[PDB]
RNA sequence: ACUUAAGCAGUGGAGCAUGUUAUUUAAUUCGAUAAUCCACGACUAACCUUACCAUAUUUUGAAUAUUAUAAUAAUUAUAAUUAUUAUAUUACAGGCGUUACAUUGUUGUCUUUAGUUCGUGCUGCAAAGUUUUAGAUUAAGUUCAUAAACGAACAAAACUCCAUAUAUAUAAUUUUAAUUAUAUAUAAUUUUAUAUUAUUUAUUAAUAUAAAGAAAGGAAUUAAGACAAAUCAUAAUGAUCCUUAUAAUAUGGGUAAUAGACGUGCUAUAAUAAAAUGAUAAUAAAAUUAUAUAAAAUAUAUUUAAUUAUAUUUAAUUAAUAAUAUAAAACAUUUUAAUUUUUAAUAUAUUUUUUUAUUAUAAUAUGAAUUAUAAUCUGAAAUUCGAUUAUAUGAAAAAAGAAUUGCUAGUAAUACGUAAAUUAGUAUGUUACGGUGAAUAUUCUAACUGUUUCGCACUAAUCACUCAUCACGCGUUGAAA
C-alpha cells in the first residue's frame, strides 16, 4: 500500500496536510471522470430513452466510487488547509487572506 | 457488549447533579425571602460576594438578620452542595453499611446544613440518638434553620456552642479551621486540635472549605498537621497514624505523604511567578432553586462588574478523617502493620493496595482523544502522576477512561505511567553590597 | 469622568429557527470551572466538509537523504559512468496527542499617551531640581499664554485621505447613465461687520443680528504598561507522548437524539392595519455573471388572461453593451372578523357607491405551527437529514410584567425592498445597497484616572520594616551559705 489513493496523483506544488491530499486526488479524478459521469447522466435523464437504459445507466452512476464526485470537491486555503471562511477570489481562508493582503502578496487589494 | 467494570463503577464518584430537597427549597422561597423586597437582599448579597472577591479571602458569620436571610439566599446552596458530595464520598467509601452514625456534630456559619445534607443523604428513616448543630454567626440563624429542618421528616439541637462534656463520631466542619487571612498557619493548628479531642473512636471528621488556593492551603496544612508526613519517611499506604489515638485519611487523598502540590503560603498564588501554579480542589454542579434564580438579578448580580444557567458549578476542597477504635488488637494491630509490613516503595504507576483505600484520585478533567484518554492523577506513590489509557492497550480500560471524571478514583492499570508537571512550578518556591562594590570597582577601572 | 439615573423610541409571556448547556448516545467531534453573571466559533455539517462512532482495510506512508536492483535516454572505448522513472532500504514521515507542553512572539481588552529621552544653559556642596503652574480656555489638548530656561527627536497636531462644491482634460453623446464616467487641480480648520453681555478691556470669547460662502460629515496614521488567549484557526521553536497506529483509507452512522433551562433571531396576537388590484409599466443604489448567467416564448398546475411555481428551449452577455431585475414600501380603489358599527326584503329620498323607516340578520375572512396526500428542485445519493409547490389540516398566541436594546440623525424604525460572500442544493444568519424617515434632553450617580496636601523609621519599597515573645546551645559579668 505505497499510495493511499488507488491512483498515483501528482501532488500540489504548496502547503499539504492530509485534507489536502484527499481534496486534491478527488478534484484529479472529477477532471478524469466528468464526460463518463455526464454521459450516464443523461442517459438516466432522457425520458425519451428506454427504462431499462436509464436504470442501467443510474446504477453506474451508484456503483462509481467517490472519488469522482463533483458534490465531494471542497475548496480549502491553499496556505493552511482550513475548509472554513474559503474565500474563491483567492483560495485562501479569512485570516490567510488578510494576512497575505497585508503583505501586499495580492494584486491590487488594499486596505478599505 | 462492552460496559464498566463493577471495579471501576466502584471507584466512581457520585456523578449525578444536586438538588435540594423540593420541600427545603418550597419551603426557604415561600418564607424565608417572600417578605423581602429583592432589592436590598441583592444589595446585602452583593456587599458580601464583594468582600470575598479578594484573593485568598475567607467565609465570614453572618452579623446582622438581613445577613442571615442573604447567607440562605446565596451562600447556603454551595455549601450544601459541597457537604452533600462529601458524605455521598464518605458513605462510598467506608460502604454504605459501616456509615450508620450515631452522634452528630455540625459547625458551620450558615444554618444548620450538613444536618439537612445528612438528612437528605441517609433518607427520612435515619433516626440517631443527637443531632448537636452549632451555628456560629448570629441567634436568628437558628430560627430559621429550625424552619429548613421543619421540612424534612425535631431532634436537630441547634446550639450557638459546642456542648462540651461530649464525644462525637461524625463531625462535619464547615469554613471552620481558619477566620484571619494572616494568623494562617497556626489558627489551623488550633482549631482542628479543638475538634479533634471530640472525635470518638471509629469516628469521622469532614472538614470542607472554599476551593480556592488558601483553602487548599487550608486543607493541605490540616492533612499535614494531622499526619506529620515526615515523621513516617519510607511509610507507603495508608495506616492509622498517632496524632492510644491514630486517625487515616479516607478522602480525597489516596496516601499520606507530602501533598505534592502543597506550597506554603497562599500568596504565591497572586504573584505573577504562581500563575501556573496549580490547587486541589473538586467540582460539582448544583441545580438552582427558583429563590435563587431569583435572586441573581439584575445590574447588581446578573452584570459584569467590570446566557444563564440552571445550575451553579461550585469549587471546594475537602479532608475526610477516621479515628480508629481502641483495643488491645487494633493498637498491637498499627504497630505490626508498621513495623514488618514493608509495602514496598510504591512507585510511578502502582496502584496501592488496589482497593477504595489506594486507588489513584483524578484531580483534573481527563483529556479525551480518539484512542486514548490522559489523566492527572493524585497516586498512591505520594506523587503526581499522569496516566495514559490506548485502545490498543485495552479495549475495555479504555472504554471505561472515556467515561472517568475529575474527583473519580481511577482503579484500573494503564500503558504509560510518567512524572505529573503540575507540580513544575512548586520546587522554585548581600546583592546590594555586590552592586555598590561593583559600581565603585568599575569606576575605578574606568581610569 | 466610563458607568448608573432621567427622557424618547422600541423589543419583551406563544410557535418556529438557531446556538449553548443538561441529559442521552456507539458517537452525539472540540470550547467553562480561585463564589455576582458568563462553556456560546461558522461567509452554508445529506456523502464531502470531519475533527467523532462502528466495521473493514493500509504499513517508509506526502517529505528529504543513503544504499541496492530493473528498465529507459545521454556519453565513453564492448562493458562502463551520467541522469529519469519504478521497486525495495531505514533514518524517518505523519499526528484535530499533550498548555497539568514552556518560551518568546502575535492578537484581543483595558490604563496612559501635550508626554519620554537627549543636548546645552541655570540653581543647589551634593543626591538632585529646572522652578510661573494647582495657568487660562474647550465638550475635548481643544485653543492659547507664560516661566532660568531654550532647543531637538519622536508622539500629538498640522498634514493626508474619503465625501461634498467647482475648473480643466477625455468620450467621434449607439457600451448613453454628458442628470454620466475618472484622471488632474482648487476650496474651508471658513471669513467680515455691528449690537448686548461678560472679559486678563481687544486686536478677546459667547450670543443675536447683518454680509460673503456649496461648505454640513467621516477615516487613518506612535509608543509604553497591565491582564487574557493553545478553534494561538494570530505562528514559530522547544519539550513530551503514539509509531500495526494517537498515523492512513473506504462504507455507513453521528455532529439533527429530547426531560428541562437560557441567549439571539423570524413570524404573529387586526382598523394611526392587514389583504387584493394598479401595462404606453411611479421612483433606487450597490453588486454579480468562463467552476456562468439565464431573456422572450411555449406547456402544466389552471381557471379567458394575468399572478405564482416548475418543465421545454437557451436569445443576448463574459459585460458603462446583455442578463440576474418592470425595486418595494409610498399613493389610489376595493375589501376586511370582533361589530345588529352588518347584510337582505319592501317602501323612501334633493346624501343614490348613499339616507331614512319597518321587518328578519373570547382565536376570525387574524395567525400559520403541526400533520396527511400528490408533485417538483439540486445532487451519484435527500432514510437518519435538505429546499420548493398544490390540495387538505389550522395548533399556540388576546389582559398585566421582570427584563432588556438603541439613542441627532439620514441614525432609530420600517407587513421597505435589493445585492453579494459561503453552495451542486438550503438563510429567518452575516456583510453590503439604497427608499421612506422620527422622537427625546442629561436633576443624578460614578469606579477609575490626572493633578494635588500632609506624613513617612519603608527603598526588592506595606505581602515593607523595626520591636517583643518561645526554644537550643556557647560566652561574659555580678551576689553568694
Ligand atoms: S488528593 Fe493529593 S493533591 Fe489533593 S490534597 Fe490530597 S495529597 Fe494533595
Ligand atoms: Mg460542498
Ligand atoms: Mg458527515
Ligand atoms: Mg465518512
Ligand atoms: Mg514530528
Ligand atoms: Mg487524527
Ligand atoms: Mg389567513
Amino acid at each position: 500500500g505505497n499510495f493511499r489513493f488507488p491512483i498515483k496523483t501528482k501532488l500540489p506544488p504548496g502547503f499539504i496536510n492530509a485534507r489536502i491530499l484527499r481534496d486534491n486526488f478527488k478534484r484529479q479524478q472529477f477532471k478524469e471522470n466528468e464526460i463518463l459521469v455526464k454521459s450516464l447522466k443523461f442517459i438516466a435523464r432522457n425520458m425519451n430513452l428506454p427504462t431499462k437504459l436509464r436504470l442501467e445507466a443510474q446504477l453506474k452512476l451508484n456503483a462509481l466510487p467517490n472519488y469522482m464526485r463533483s458534490t465531494q470537491i471542497k475548496n480549502r486555503c491553499v496556505d493552511s488547509g482550513h475548509a472554513r471562511f474559503v474565500l474563491s477570489d483567492f483560495r485562501l481562508c479569512r485570516y490567510q487572506f488578510r494576512e497575505n493582503a497585508l503583505k501586499g502578496n495580492l494584486p491590487g487589494v488594499k486596505k478599505g | 457488549e462492552l460496559r464498566l467494570l463493577s471495579k471501576t463503577l466502584q471507584g466512581q464518584s457520585y456523578r449525578d447533579q444536586l438538588e435540594l430537597n423540593p420541600d427545603v427549597s418550597k419551603a426557604i422561597n415561600n418564607n424565608i425571602m417572600a417578605v423581602h423586597i429583592p432589592n436590598n437582599l441583592r444589595r446585602v448579597a452583593t456587599n458580601y460576594y464583594k468582600e470575598i472577591q479578594e484573593p485568598n479571602s475567607l467565609h465570614r458569620p453572618c452579623r446582622t438578620k438581613m445577613e442571615v436571610d442573604a447567607h440562605i439566599a446565596s451562600i447556603f446552596l454551595q455549601n450544601y452542595g459541597s457537604i452533600f458530595q462529601s458524605l455521598k464520598e464518605l458513605q462510598k467509601r467506608v460502604g454504605p453499611d459501616n456509615f450508620k452514625p450515631q452522634r452528630i456534630l455540625d459547625v458551620g456559619y450558615g444554618p444548620a446544613t450538613g444536618i439537612v445534607a445528612l438528612n437528605d443523604i441517609l433518607g427520612p428513616n435515619y433516626r440517631p440518638d443527637l443531632k448537636d448543630a452549632v451555628i456560629l454567626g448570629n441567634a436568628e440563624m437558628q430560627e430559621r434553620a429550625k424552619i429548613i429542618l421543619s421540612r424534612q421528616l425535631i431532634m436537630t439541637n441547634l446550639r450557638s456552642s459546642i456542648p462540651a462534656s461530649k464525644e462525637y463520631d461524625l463531625i462535619i466542619l464547615t469554613h471552620q479551621l481558619l477566620h484571619d487571612g494572616n494568623q494562617f498557619p497556626i489558627q489551623v493548628d488550633e482549631n482542628i486540635e479543638h475538634y479533634l479531642n471530640i472525635l470518638a473512636p471509629g469516628g469521622h471528621i469532614v472538614i470542607i472549605e472554599r476551593g480556592n488556593p488558601m483553602g487548599f492551603e487550608i486543607i493541605a496544612r490540616a492533612r499535614q498537621i494531622t499526619l506529620r508526613p515526615e515523621n513516617f519517611p519510607d511509610e507507603f499506604g495508608k495506616i492509622p497514624r498517632p496524632w492510644n489515638y491514630f486517625l487515616k485519611v479516607i478522602a480525597p487523598c489516596p496516601h499520606q505523604r507530602k501533598c505534592p502540590l502543597q506550597v506554603g503560603n497562599p500568596n504565591f498564588y497572586t504573584h505573577k511567578e504562581g500563575k501556573d501554579l496549580k490547587f486541589c480542589n473538586f467540582q460539582k454542579s448544583i441545580k438552582r432553586p427558583k429563590f435563587s434564580i431569583e435572586l441573581k438579578k439584575g445590574k447588581l448580580l446578573a452584570t459584569s462588574w467590570d446566557n444563564g444557567r440552571d445550575y451553579e458549578i461550585l469549587n471546594y476542597s475537602y479532608l475526610i478523617f477516621e479515628r480508629s477504635h481502641k483495643d488491645e488488637n487494633t493498637l498491637k494491630e498499627i504497630k505490626k502493620l508498621r513495623n514488618e509490613n514493608v509495602n514496598g516503595k510504591y512507585d510511578i504507576g502502582s496502584l496501592g493496595d488496589d482497593t477504595q483505600n489506594s486507588w489513584p484520585r483524578i484531580i483534573n478533567d481527563p483529556v479525551k482523544r480518539k484512542g486514548h484518554v490522559m489523566m492527572d492523577l493524585c497516586a498512591p506513590s505520594g506523587e503526581l502522576e499522569k496516566w495514559t489509557v490506548s485502545r490498543s492497550f485495552s479495549k475495555q480500560i479504555y472504554h471505561d477512561a472515556r467515561k472517568s471524571k475529575k474527583g473519580d478514583l481511577w482503579a484500573s492499570a494503564a500503558k504509560t505511567q510518567i512524572k505529573g508537571l503540575g507540580d513544575l512550578n512548586v520546587k522554585k518556591f548581600q546583592l546590594k553590597k555586590e552592586e555598590r562594590q561593583k559600581a565603585r570597582k568599575a569606576m575605578e577601572s574606568y581610569n
